[PDB]
């Protein structure tokens, strides 16, 4: 996983 | 820096992916096939680094050597659009990662300080045979792109880039692929990050989520609530006897989109077989003792830069034929949820539209941007996305 989301 | 929106990439230029057998940004692909030919004469030296700064191959087998990796990339690795998260990498999940059938250690690229040997630097490469529209080809997997942030705007992406192109065109290889959450040329498809909360607390505690505008600490925990174990019949974790079927249901399944990977038993037993704090696999097996679904979802923990360590779960594969998606994701979030997780990260790619808003998914603020190096295509829907 190449990226970090969170809830927006 | 980098620009996250198709918007927000129209302004950038790019000085070094101009340069790359990579189809330009605006261009609409209507071909198949790699933008360059095969180079069947291979520069032999490493590429120059800036001065100070010196190759090393990575050998994961040593426990220091490794110990410099994850420490690396536990403190300068991809954060969250407000520096509040980073990644939290254990030993055994970078070997997990880093050493799948066919590894190369020349593919385990570091960056050292040549007068202290620290590491400020790495790449990796690991092999992937990646089925794309009507071709199979044998590609790699580029991750753990990383430059210490002392380093930063220094221009040693590039050369991590092009020296580990060269150790892969050494061996043979002439395509890649890889992912990111930044826009370069080209994203083949673009796939969106949802967020299932399963212990809200810890969550909006760490502002992780927040609270929707009018609900309560109390409300929240009642509305993501679930069963305290899973609803689907024989439901059992992954054994060393199904290794065979679960290559069996993911190749069939994976048929159906256009960017999968061709996984051979063995890798698939890699990938797959369960490790604690790694990666977990539970089948449906039915009455008749055949094993007809699987769902998966790797452990890959998240750091808290203010904080003390947030427990992530990450859909992996999950392959349905005669038990419901939505159940088997539902068993998904339950056997996560005893597991002690936090979190159920998934992406809206394959069929995870179908049951996301239904499975009290939130829309995350990160795309994931899935690129092919050295390969025209035309761009697919995130839905086709099975990588
Ligand atoms: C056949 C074999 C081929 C194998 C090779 C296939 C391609 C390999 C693809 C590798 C992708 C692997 C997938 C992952 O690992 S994605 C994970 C990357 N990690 C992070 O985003 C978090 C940590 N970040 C860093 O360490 C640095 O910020 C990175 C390493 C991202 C850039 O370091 P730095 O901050 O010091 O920047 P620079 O001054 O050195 O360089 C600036 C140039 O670099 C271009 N850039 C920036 N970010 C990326 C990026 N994420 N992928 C490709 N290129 C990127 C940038 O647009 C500019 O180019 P251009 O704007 O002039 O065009």
């Amino acid at each position: 996983g190449n990226c970090f989301s969170k809830p927006r | 820096g980098p620009a996250k929106t198709m918007e927000e990439a129209s302004k950038r230029s790019y000085q070094f992916w101009d340069t790359q057998p990579v189809p330009k940004l605006g261009e609409v692909v209507n071909t198949h096939g790699p933008v360059e030919p095969d180079k069947d004469n291979i520069r032999q030296e490493p590429y120059t680094l800036p001065q100070g700064f010196t190759w090393d191959a990575l050998d994961l087998g040593d426990r220091g050597v490794l110990k410099e990796l994850y420490t690396l990339l536990n403190e300068n690795y991809v954060e969250d659009d407000d520096n509040m998260f980073r990644f939290d990498y254990s030993p055994e999940f970078l070997l997990w990662a880093l050493r799948p059938p066919g590894w190369l250690p020349q593919w385990h690229c570091g960056v050292r300080v040549v007068s202290s040997r620290k590491l400020v630097g790495f790449i990796s490469a690991i092999p992937a045979n990646i089925h794309i529209y009507d071709t199979e080809k044998k590609m790699v997997e580029i991750n753990f792109l990383c430059v210490h942030k002392k380093l930063r705007s220094k221009r040693v992406a590039p050369v991590l880039i092009r020296e580990i192109t060269r150790r892969v065109h050494l061996e043979g290889i002439f395509q890649a692929v890889y992912t990111a959450g930044v826009v370069l040329p080209k994203p083949v498809g673009t796939c969106r990050y949802w967020h299932r909360s399963l212990n809200p607390r810890k969550l909006i505690e760490v502002k992780f989520s927040h609270l929707s505008r009018n609900m309560t600490m109390q409300r929240t925990m009642k509305l993501y609530r679930l069963p305290e174990t899973p609803k689907t019949a024989g439901l059992r974790p992954m054994e060393t006897k199904d290794i065979p079927v679960v290559h069996q249901l993911l190749t069939r399944y994976l048929k159906q989109f256009h960017l999968t990977p061709v996984m051979s038993q063995e890798e698939v037993e890699h990938w797959f077989y369960p490790q604690e704090n790694i990666i977990d696999t539970f089948v449906v097996e039915n009455a008749n003792g055949e094993v007809t679904d699987f769902l998966s979802f790797y452990t890959l923990p998240s750091t808290i830069m203010n904080h003390k360590s947030l427990k992530a779960a990450y859909s992996f594969y999950n392959v349905h034929t005669q038990t419901p998606l939505l159940d088997l994701m539902s068993d998904a979030l339950v056997l996560a949820k005893m597991k002690g997780f936090d979190v159920f990260n998934a992406l809206d790619l394959m069929e995870n539209k179908t049951f996301l808003e239904k499975l009290k998914f939130g829309i995350g603020d990160g795309n994931l941007q899935y690129y092919l190096y050295n390969w025209k295509c035309p761009s697919m829907g995130a839905e086709k996305v099975g990588l």
